[PDB]
């Protein structure tokens, strides 16, 4: 069993510079003078796809930004244009022995210029009142980077318990994250509190962006 | 085109066995190789077996010998895997590939995947509920708009807005799992003049209880 | 002198033909000829040598010789080894012919056939191009895209390389192009 | 003799290398080495025959080698006639390769390629297998199905054939099928 | 499936000039030889020339040199052959024929093939006269039926009975030329029950004069 | 121009026996190792079917009944097992020199058991005769051989002129014939006289066929 350790397990680069995937080998892969060294993209809910077969040739469709070299133990990848389009993970295969094995995984991010999000706050809905729950949704759209914190106190006071965070994957299109905080109650506890605020911290935004509401109005 | 297809999600219980099927076209169904690669929800890939349906030659990968069995078919362009003895580590997506000349050491077309659960709670529908913007209507340049799908079992859920039509500024966000019921939340943004001149809508499909909603959005 | 001018002349002669006439293509009357005068000129060869450093001028010269025949012993002792190796991989009369080492056996008309190639190949092409069937430029004979050869082998020294098919084509006119791409290397001899 | 047997010793070890190991795709270190000793072959045996011409036993023998001396000057004649025929129909240096009578032509990449054949065929194949151009089984280089070269020739020393492309074939993956047909056995020399 | 299609029918002045074309599908036409034989109508076969579309390399038999010119269009994948200063002597059928694998020694598949007609007459449109047994009727085991098609030209006319439905026991006469104008006539043989039961017609169909008569035969 | 000689220029062979044409040539037609001669097969109305190229090797859909040999000037086709679909002309090429050539052809013809032919007389319509002509057509059907002559005598009297015969082609199920005569006269010299016969006589009747009309009954 080849083992293959691949360095780093994360990136970051901005657009326009270039990336350099490592991949190691327990043993020497090169057979009877092939390599038999494959490179895969995955995009999440996909299958993976090949770019660099025996380790130096590029796969027909595959656009010539990428491109591959290394023998023996050391290979490497290289995407010296990248794009917003290339945010992906990357994994190193080996077919030379029967039990074929993959590599660990390099997750590619992608940096830009820091946004502040798109704060929302929405009241529990008639439907749900009369099922008995009382779940509040706070979303953040459209923020630069993930470091963001959420705050959920009511009437002044913070709430610890029921609340669920849920990030978003990094766009394709502008490279941005996007995340939502929900808060569970009861019928009961909705009632009796009156104010209920979503505080979201970001690191660009100092001040941090308040939305809120009333359930006597609402 | 070479193409391959994969079967439907598979929900199962422990100390069962389930048997997936990926058929192609395209092609000399007999002359190929396939590898049946798995993935784990949170891990990376790990390679179980090939198999050659002009005759039956398989190779293993030793830690799946026993767990998975491979077999073809011929006439009908179809080839099999069966694992035996599921339990809640088998719960994973399982590939098909194959290469472009039958070569069994590249792997060039893929499926689309199958994913397998491993439990004993049963299908549950989904219950969608609106979000209006309550608090101050948001009466700005540009109106948020929510739609909130709780407590279904197992994955997945598609929420659409307008059966496709609206796919400006679509966020779906993953689901999460809070004693065995899924939770899961998309957001649509549109400008102040749409809404509510045309009322919205999210489209919730649940194929696992083949479940379709088609649940409007209008003001408090 | 003039005896032996004559014979350095016919010496000579032999000489001319085996470089420019003996070989498989060419004349195989005279190919054969060249194998049997090299399997009759190696102990020739290391009994004269073995001669002049018995009978030797100085300690120079013995030493000289004593090397020359362990030289030949040794071109002896490789040639047998890997003709017999290679004799065990493939069972064919190709495998003593010192202008090959790799062969390649296909599975036709309920025999198999035995011919050289250049190269060391992982993956081998075929053509038919009205029923003729054609494996890496070798014409084997008549043959149909259904009746294609379902494994072949390459056989050498010190490996022995199986493939099988892959990725069949039908064009017009009873012709059409095959693919056979190597699974196993491993498996030696038969 | 013991002078006479090393000479005699070595005279035979250069026949062992020759007969074994010089061959183009083998050592071309010793195939050059091999060529140049058959290019001074000639004159030395011509040389020796008439030499025991004028120095005999009996007329019979002076006879036997003016027989000997005519043959080895028609051989070194048929083979300069020969290769220089074929250098003036293809400018290549496969010309003056005794194994070789046959030889191939195609435009590739700005240049043209020359490889021996086996057999004169009146149609050639042509693979790809992942952009790699192989006609008649040589391994050529990288080209395309649509870069394929739109005329070649295939020269001996009597009479150069030219092909044209016809009937290709592509399948998934950069790979495809082509046939090479003559369509002309005149217009010799270029 | 490789196939050539040729032209339709022509007729020409003496002293004049045409060109028939031949287009195929099927395969690359820029790889192929194209080898136009010409038939005379009472004669043997006979061969006019070559080209090479992809380049334009072509071949002559030197009796028509100067008579047959021969060019192709890569574009619209059609060639084209000209023959100029036509007298009588060049009325016949001009075929269009290649190789499967592009050579240019092997015909392999044809052309329907182009008739030219060389003439000063103008065309006529046919005359159809039914033909009907009008001595007794002839009420045998089955009756024959005729239709007289007279003074047509030029060649050919297509004679069918019921549209084509009653195809069995039809015989279709050559047709003989006098004074410029063609004469022909076809018979068919029907069961007594059936006749006069069912109407029977004849469908002359003329297309050198855009002719089109439907003429149906009925007891006297 | 190397001219090609075919005999014989028609053959009659029974059904179930062999059929052996033979072609010469004025030159050899043998290249550098191939023989280049090959044979078509022409039905009327149809382009020609390869049958043999290069003068042995047999073309593909073609049933295995057909075989070719010869070399240098010499060529023979063969029909072995000869059948009533192969009534065609049959042709030899050559494809050596830049000219290519044709043979003569050698029409194949099917014997078979002697029939009676159908006689039919048809009267002249009131089309013809409202137009100005009159043509009485005979029509003598399915017979064979192709040994037949009729007479067209009007109130006793032969008449020569206007008599037109029109033979079909030999059929490619049974392997008959067929004929038609047709007398063209004016509408005064129809309406003259009265009695109409059409006499046909074959080999295999002693007695020939005769169908008649008179115009008081038409």
């Amino acid at each position: 069993d080849i083992v293959l350790t691949q360095s780093p397990a994360s990136l970051t680069v901005s657009l326009g510079q270039r990336a350099t995937i490592s991949c190691r080998a327990s043993e020497s892969v090169d057979s009877f003078g092939n390599s038999f060294m494959h490179w895969y993209q995955q995009k999440p809910g996909q299958p993976p796809k090949l770019l660099i077969y025996r380790a130096s040739n590029l796969e027909s469709g595959i656009p010539a930004r990428f491109s591959g070299s290394g023998s023996r133990t050391d290979f490497t990848l290289t995407i010296n244009p990248v794009e917003a389009d290339d945010v992906a993970t990357y994994y190193c295969q080996q077919s030379s022995e029967d039990p074929y094995t993959f590599g660990g995984g390099t997750k590619l991010e992608i940096k830009r210029a820091d946004a502040a999000p798109t704060v929302s706050i929405f009241p529990p809905s008639s439907e749900q009142l009369t099922s008995g729950g009382a779940s509040v949704v706070c979303f953040l759209n459209n923020f630069y980077p993930k470091d963001i914190n959420v705050k959920w106190k009511i009437d002044g006071s913070e709430r610890q318990n029921g609340v669920l965070n849920s990030w978003t994957d990094q766009d394709s299109k502008d490279s941005t994250y996007s995340m939502s905080s929900t808060l569970t109650l009861t019928k009961d506890e909705y009632e009796r509190h009156n104010s209920y605020t979503c505080e979201a911290t970001h690191k660009t935004s100092t001040s941090p962006i308040v939305k809120s509401f009333n359930r006597n109005e609402c | 085109e070479v193409q391959l297809q994969q079967s439907g999600a598979e929900l199962v219980r422990p100390g069962s066995s389930v048997k997936i099927s990926c058929k192609g076209s395209g092609y000399v169904f007999s002359n190929y190789w396939m590898n049946w690669v798995k993935q784990r929800p949170g891990q990376g890939l790990e390679w179980i077996g090939q198999i050659y349906p002009g005759d039956g030659d398989t190779n293993y990968n030793g830690k799946f010998k026993g767990k998975a069995t491979l077999t073809a078919d011929k006439s009908s362009s179809t080839a099999y895997m069966q694992l035996s003895s599921l339990t809640s580590e088998d719960s994973a997506v399982y590939f098909c590939a194959s290469g472009y000349l039958g070569e069994n050491y590249v792997m060039d077309f893929w499926g689309q995947g199958t994913s397998v659960t491993v439990s004993s709670a049963k299908t549950t529908p989904p219950s969608v509920y609106p979000l209006a913007p309550g608090s101050a209507a948001q009466t700005n340049s540009m109106v948020t708009l929510g739609c909130l799908v709780k407590g279904y079992f197992p994955e997945p859920v598609t929420v659409t807005w307008n059966s496709g039509s609206l796919s400006s500024g679509v966020h779906t966000f993953p689901a999460v799992l809070q004693s065995d019921l899924y939770t899961l939340s998309s957001s649509v943004t549109v400008p102040s003049s749409t809404w509510p001149s045309e009322t919205v809508t999210c489209n919730v499909a649940h194929p696992a209880s083949s479940t379709k909603v088609d649940k409007k959005i209008v003001p408090r | 002198l003039e005896q032996w001018n004559l014979v350095i002349g016919f010496l000579f002669l032999t000489w001319i033909c085996l470089l420019q006439f003996a070989y498989a293509n060419r004349n195989r009357f005279l190919y054969i000829i060249k194998l049997i005068f090299l399997w009759l000129l190696w102990p020739v060869t290391l009994a004269c040598f073995v001669l002049a450093a018995v009978y030797r001028i100085n300690w120079i010269t013995g030493g000289i010789a004593i090397a020359m025949a362990c030289l030949v012993g040794l071109m002896w002792l490789s040639y047998f080894i890997a003709s017999f190796r290679l004799f065990a991989r493939t069972r064919s009369m190709w495998s003593f012919n010192p202008e090959t080492n790799i062969l390649l056996n296909v599975p036709l008309h309920g025999t198999i056939l035995t011919r050289p190639l250049l190269e060391s190949e992982l993956v081998i092409g075929a053509v038919i191009l009205r029923g003729h069937l054609r494996i890496a430029g070798h014409h084997l004979g008549r043959c149909d895209i259904k009746d294609l050869p379902k494994e072949i082998t390459v056989a050498t020294s010190r490996t022995l390389s199986y493939y099988k098919l892959g990725a069949s084509q039908r064009v017009a006119g009873d012709s059409g192009f095959a693919a056979y791409s190597r699974y196993r290397i491993g498996n030696y001899k038969l």
